[PDB]
């Protein structure tokens, strides 16, 4: 719909999860239902489980 | 919550992540400029009973249309639970002076405070008008130090920001 | 959403066990796996996919005492009124279960 | 949430009352004391492997009842949950101490901590006991009282560190019991 | 990236909030204590040849099988791209004593080190233990200042850590 | 993201330039400026409730187009998203005057965001007119060239700053053109 | 499509993990009775216009009320149509003696055949019990190898569990 | 998703073909080497550690654009997601000589892998060269023919799988071209 | 000048003709253009003293024969004469970017020029190096904004094609 409309589209739709981002973090925190890891830092192993689904 | 904890320990167990050196340098802020941030928590607990009753009719100079009956102010019952009311306010940024961030400030006293006040037809106009009277009645190097009132004044404009 | 709710007891988590059988038997039609719920690529990412959730499932139950309280009647505010409209059986299925009426995800996201 | 900034306004919230100048010469003591209170936090994360591998070792060197097969911790996956498990007390204790109260230590991990073990079959002796280690290598790192890591310091008294620290421990080992 | 920056821009980014006085205060402590972080980085600057030479076969004598063939050490060849390979650890060390945090090592150096080098079959263990060789080698009046060792050896002990 | 002290790096880094003191001084002066850069940026958030609704209706005082119906911005709705719109710009020259950098500003809004604007239909010369009353403004306020509202300062030269956020603001604008 | 290479190299996928030795174990009993399986192939293309003809008038022999106007068999253009019916069940069948399971009949011609047939007034009691005798039909010694009928026999009764 | 066994059977659906005899003989030799295919894919699963350790050793060895820093290919965590990106091709074609068929190639990375390339700054030439040498090395893996590693095999032609391979590899190339 | 209204202006007193919307459509092309063209001819003017030793010594690092005896670095006067040459060379490249042609430089710059650095025997292969550091130094949505630095090149590559 629109080489325009597409590098539009995705430019919202970050606003769209930054605007519910920050009603997660209404009051300020990081609040303990979003996880995205483990125990051991593996979330840039995590990022490429979310780039996969990037790419996926 | 709201502090610097409610951050980098809370975004560490988002990411699921150590304690990094990402979250060890935020709270160093804290170490600097606590001695910056506490004595001014002391000047409204020395005046707790002093400028209470100061912004009172010093809003009710610019509101004295409350004192008919039919309205928010229609006796002194109504007084007597409205200097209550910004006590309680002044309660809380108080402690924010103390937890670093806004923290007793929004879980308790801000969120849904636009759900609450017109509905007890109380005005809104005069909340943020009677806490703008105290937002630039300060004088920083003269009561509190220099250090002190940029903690203070940015949490009084904040209470008309929180508001909007 | 899914792994938040946390079941009472065994009967809740059994049947939330069961409706999350048919979101795999949503993403998974026929006889093969789909390319969408793949979850990895490499060695060190297959079991950390399974470790990540295992303390994510810890985190439902840790967190506190009333957003979960509030949980369980947030999970019928998606089932009744956008999910299960006309069936009464599966209307009280939320309110009798809301943990398990929680892990439905009608959202078909292939996952 | 809370750090030892903030105990003394929550119990003055719930008289109506406001940080008068008597609670908070204590708390001067506690702003006066924010260098040393940092010389102590660079001990404690520079060797925060040797402390999860002196702890675990330590326990298996008290109890071969846990190597044994069929056991709680014997195998791959499952000593590989003990590092999980080994850090995450000592990784909340120092925020106990970076903040100076361990109410950031109370709800993050010690809601459900003990009844998830059971539900787990973790033996709660050899949880204790491995904190205790974790314990009495905190306090020879805040100090000066190592074997061989000699990080440079000035001098004067952190005993007053010493039982902050030592009144945290125990209040893990309380709550995992 | 990973600093103080990238906390206090972020995380009112992630409250969707003003920069408000948390955030101003947690970058000062960069400003008295960037003098003491600093000097540190022009000694390994100044002994950029110097100290990769010195780990590396004090690495190789505590790994000294590595020189048959079919192993990572087979000839000078490897030789040749293992001092390149202590380095470029070395490059980012001395990138985050500018930095304040571990800023270029995480998403450069750090993160996925374990998926490459025992596939490569490149031991891990000689890789910690080079570091480790140069973790204890330090000696804080006489070398640098002793408010510049206590980031140097932070970071040494840190790349034992992030690797485990 | 990305400041003054990693902008200094990452063409180093691209070099592999070993930073040594040629270029420590301009950070020196960084360092130095510390706080009179600070004492710019909390003149512009205390006042930001009046900038809002300084700069819209001066907006509105110049061309009374938009508030004509089937025009742009009108009606009750349509005004909540102007004054959305016009405080989340602020809040990003903010975070970039602290930076010494507006890279923060480049990635959270300055990409895809003009023609976002012709996807509605808002018209971009309206919204380089609200700009650059919220740049004509804000160097007034950052100075003690305000009509009424003169804070507590320490006197000196600080136009330094003030050609940091003129080069900030038209960085909007240029993004919006 | 649906064969073990649909099962292995997909669950692999799913693992994010090698083609280790439990997904190269499933393949080798392909190979093994594939000479089972592909004898029975070319039965039914031998008989592709043998036993279409035979399976639909024994079908409208126990089904014979279709012959009146308003209904599925009202004229020869619908029977003429019939043949074309049970064929494309019957080219289906054929193929999943190929690939080794159901692979085309469940993507192509099992998939919302209970939102068709009926909808277009086509009895679906007819339609398994077409097939139910065709799978009843069938002689293992005689007509192919003993190791062959029962890949043939096992489809066609699917063919009434996946219509159930 | 689709091997040669179900190749031949969706070109009988552009014409409503029942299969007889006349092309089954060339699946009666698809099952003739099913071990000899097994025996071939059993090689390449044994060093797939170094398959993928030699292809982008090889590739550093010639090219050192890439490891100077400003470039695309010179730090571990990218050089971690170059050896995500080197194993995960060898891991697909493992599945595609298992499968005697490219098509469980021809989507599971085959879509849209050449333009997320250019969209990251991906040189696509290093990428055409180091497929080269996991090319080279792997019909020098099904064979008997490496330097060191000689597996036990019963002896004969291996060539039909090497056209298998190497008609693989550069359906690959030319789509990462 | 060849300016952006210049050209109908002649082609109006070719045929006798009038300004159409035709011969106006152009002044709203470079209004809807410079919204960000003046950023960069600001900053032609705002970087101009980084630049003059960046883009006058660039020549200098690849043509270092330039202090050969029959060059123009022989003495230090001669040295200050290629030094204004980038000096006004980047005083009209500010003056080039707002005229919308190439202005001055073909009543001034480029008019005779090819007659002209020949006998005066000073190379213009080596002014080339003077622009070549303004094509590769050039990151866009950093220095400026992300459109104006696009038509930047344009006029500063044309001058390439005047000198080579
Ligand atoms: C936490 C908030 C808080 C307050 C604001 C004060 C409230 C307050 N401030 C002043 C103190 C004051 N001191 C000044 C003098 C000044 N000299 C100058 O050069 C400036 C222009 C000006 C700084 C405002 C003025 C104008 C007042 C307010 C009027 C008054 O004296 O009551 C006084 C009078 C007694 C005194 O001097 O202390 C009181 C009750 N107390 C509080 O606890
Ligand atoms: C950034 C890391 C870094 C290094 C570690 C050094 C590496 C290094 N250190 C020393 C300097 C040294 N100086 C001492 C003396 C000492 N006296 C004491 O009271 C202590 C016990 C001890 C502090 C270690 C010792 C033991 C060595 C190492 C041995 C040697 O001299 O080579 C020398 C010899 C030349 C010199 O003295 O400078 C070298 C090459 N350079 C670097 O760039
Ligand atoms: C793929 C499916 C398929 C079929 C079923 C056949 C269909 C079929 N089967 C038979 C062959 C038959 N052969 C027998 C003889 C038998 N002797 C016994 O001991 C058993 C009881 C019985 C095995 C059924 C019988 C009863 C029939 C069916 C009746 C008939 O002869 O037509 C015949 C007659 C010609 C012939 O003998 O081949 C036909 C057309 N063709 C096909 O392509
Ligand atoms: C701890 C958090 C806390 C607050 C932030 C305030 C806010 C607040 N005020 C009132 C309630 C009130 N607040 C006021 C005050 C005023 N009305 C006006 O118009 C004047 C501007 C002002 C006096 C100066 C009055 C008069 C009432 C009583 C309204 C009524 O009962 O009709 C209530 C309803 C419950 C109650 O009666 O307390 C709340 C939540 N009170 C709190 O307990
Ligand atoms: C325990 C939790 C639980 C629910 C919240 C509901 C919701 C629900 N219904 C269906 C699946 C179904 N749900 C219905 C239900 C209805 N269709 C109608 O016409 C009526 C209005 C309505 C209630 C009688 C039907 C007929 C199907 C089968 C067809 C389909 O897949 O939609 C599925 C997919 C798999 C499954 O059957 O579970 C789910 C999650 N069912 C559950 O098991
Ligand atoms: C049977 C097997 C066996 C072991 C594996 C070790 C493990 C071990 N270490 C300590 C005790 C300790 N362990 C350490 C930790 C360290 N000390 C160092 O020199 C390093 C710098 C650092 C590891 C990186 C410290 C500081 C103490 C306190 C006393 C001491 O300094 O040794 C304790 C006693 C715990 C307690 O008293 O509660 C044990 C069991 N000891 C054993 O008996
Ligand atoms: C960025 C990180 C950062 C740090 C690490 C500190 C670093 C640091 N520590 C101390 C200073 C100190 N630190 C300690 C603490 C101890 N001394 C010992 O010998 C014991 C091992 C240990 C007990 C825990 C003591 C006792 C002093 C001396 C306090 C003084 O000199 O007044 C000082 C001098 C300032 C002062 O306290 O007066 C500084 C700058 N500051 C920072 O900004
Ligand atoms: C910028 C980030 C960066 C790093 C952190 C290192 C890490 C690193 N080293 C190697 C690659 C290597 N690293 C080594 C080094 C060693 N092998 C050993 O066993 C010894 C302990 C040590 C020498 C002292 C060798 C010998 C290779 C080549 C391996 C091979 O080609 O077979 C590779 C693969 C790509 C390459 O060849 O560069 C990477 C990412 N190199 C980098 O470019
Ligand atoms: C009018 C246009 C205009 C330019 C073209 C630049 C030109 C320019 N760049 C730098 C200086 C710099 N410029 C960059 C930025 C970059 N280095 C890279 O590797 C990338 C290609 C690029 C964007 C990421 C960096 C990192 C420095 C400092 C270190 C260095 O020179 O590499 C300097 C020195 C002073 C300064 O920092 O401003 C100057 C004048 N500035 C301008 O005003
Ligand atoms: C007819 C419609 C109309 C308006 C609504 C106002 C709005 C308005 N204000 C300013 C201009 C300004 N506005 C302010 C803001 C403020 N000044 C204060 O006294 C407060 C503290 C604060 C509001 C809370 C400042 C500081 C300036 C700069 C000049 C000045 O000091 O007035 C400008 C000029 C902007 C520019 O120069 O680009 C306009 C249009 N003026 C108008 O002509
Ligand atoms: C986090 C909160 C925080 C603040 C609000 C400021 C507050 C502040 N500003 C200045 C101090 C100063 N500030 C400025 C700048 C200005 N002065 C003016 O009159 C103009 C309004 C403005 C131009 C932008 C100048 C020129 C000095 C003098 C520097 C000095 O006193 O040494 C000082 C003295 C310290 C110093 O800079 O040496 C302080 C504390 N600092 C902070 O840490
Ligand atoms: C390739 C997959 C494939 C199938 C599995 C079948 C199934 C099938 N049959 C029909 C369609 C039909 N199928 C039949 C057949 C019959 N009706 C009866 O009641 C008898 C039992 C039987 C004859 C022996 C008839 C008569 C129609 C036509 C119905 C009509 O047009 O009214 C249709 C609708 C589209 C069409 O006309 O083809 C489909 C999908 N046909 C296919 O193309
Ligand atoms: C300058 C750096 C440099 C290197 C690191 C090596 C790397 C290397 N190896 C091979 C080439 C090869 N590499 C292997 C792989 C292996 N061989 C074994 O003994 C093991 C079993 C296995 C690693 C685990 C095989 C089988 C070949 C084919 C020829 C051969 O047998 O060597 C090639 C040629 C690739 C091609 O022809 O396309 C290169 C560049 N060679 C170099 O020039
Ligand atoms: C206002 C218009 C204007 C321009 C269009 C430019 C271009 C320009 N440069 C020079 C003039 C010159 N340019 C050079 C430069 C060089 N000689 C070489 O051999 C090297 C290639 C290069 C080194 C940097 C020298 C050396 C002279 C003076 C001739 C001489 O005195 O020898 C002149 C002659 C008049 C003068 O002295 O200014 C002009 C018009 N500079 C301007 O002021």
């Amino acid at each position: 719909l629109g080489f325009y409309g597409r590098k539009a589209d995705d430019f919202m739709a970050r606003s769209i999860a930054m605007q519910a981002k920050a009603s997660a973090a209404g009051s300020g925190v990081y609040t303990t239902q979003c996880s995205e890891g483990a125990s051991k830092g593996m979330a840039e192993n995590a990022r490429t489980a979310s780039l996969a689904k990037q790419f996926r | 919550m709201k502090s610097v904890i409610t951050t980098v320990v809370s975004a560490a167990d988002a990411a699921g992540r150590f304690p990094s050196n990402s979250d060890l340098e935020s709270i160093q802020g804290n170490i600097q400029r606590s001695a910056a941030r506490l004595e001014a928590a002391e000047k409204l607990a020395g005046n707790h009973e002093a400028v209470v009753k100061e912004a009172g009719d010093a809003c009710f100079a610019k509101y004295a249309y409350l004192k008919n009956p039919g309205e928010a102010g229609e006796n002194q019952e109504k007084i007597n639970k409205c200097y209550r009311d910004v006590d309680h306010y002044m309660r809380l940024v108080n402690y924010c002076l103390v937890v670093g961030g806004t923290g007793p400030l929004d879980e308790w006293g801000i969120a849904g405070a636009r759900e609450v006040y017109r509905t007890l037809n109380l005005p809104t106009s005069a909340y943020v008008a009677s806490i703008a009277y105290t937002r630039d009645r300060l004088c920083v190097p003269r009561d509190m130090s220099a250090q002190a009132g940029v903690e203070f004044s940015a949490y009084l404009d904040y209470l008309i920001n929180a508001l909007s | 959403c899914d792994r938040y709710a946390q079941p009472a007891n065994k009967a809740e988590e059994y049947i939330q066990k069961s409706v999350q059988m048919q979101m795999k038997k949503r993403s998974i039609p026929y006889g093969v796996y789909t390319t969408s719920c793949a979850d990895g690529t490499v060695k060190g990412m297959a079991e950390n996919a399974r470790v990540a959730k295992e303390s994510a499932n810890f985190r439902a139950r840790q967190m506190s005492a009333g957003a979960k309280a509030a949980a369980r009647f947030n999970a019928r505010r998606v089932a009744n009124d956008w999910h299960n409209n006309g069936c009464n059986y599966e209307e009280k299925l939320t309110s009798r279960f809301p943990a398990a009426a929680s892990s439905v995800r009608p959202t078909t996201n292939r996952y | 949430m809370l750090d030892a900034f903030s105990r003394v306004v929550v119990n003055s919230d719930a008289k109506a009352a406001y940080v008068g100048g008597s609670d908070l010469q204590a708390l001067k003591s506690f702003i006066a004391d924010g260098n040393k209170r940092l010389d102590a936090v660079n001990s404690i994360v520079s060797n925060a492997s040797c402390m999860v591998s002196d702890a675990v070792s330590g326990m298996i060197c008290e109890n071969p009842g846990l190597i044994s097969p069929g056991g709680n911790c014997y195998t791959n996956r499952r000593m590989a949950a003990c590092l999980r498990d080994g850090e995450i007390i000592l990784r909340y204790v120092s925020y106990a101490l970076l903040a100076g109260d361990a109410s950031v230590l109370e709800d993050r991990c010690l809601n459900g901590l003990k009844e998830t073990y059971i539900a787990l079959g973790v033996p709660t002796n050899s949880s204790i006991r491995a904190v205790s280690i974790m314990k009495a290598q905190a306090v020879a790192f805040i100090t000066n009282t190592a074997t061989e890591r000699k990080m440079s310091f000035a001098a004067g008294d952190c005993t007053s560190l010493a039982s902050e620290v030592a009144s945290y421990f125990d209040r893990v080992g309380a709550a995992i019991s």
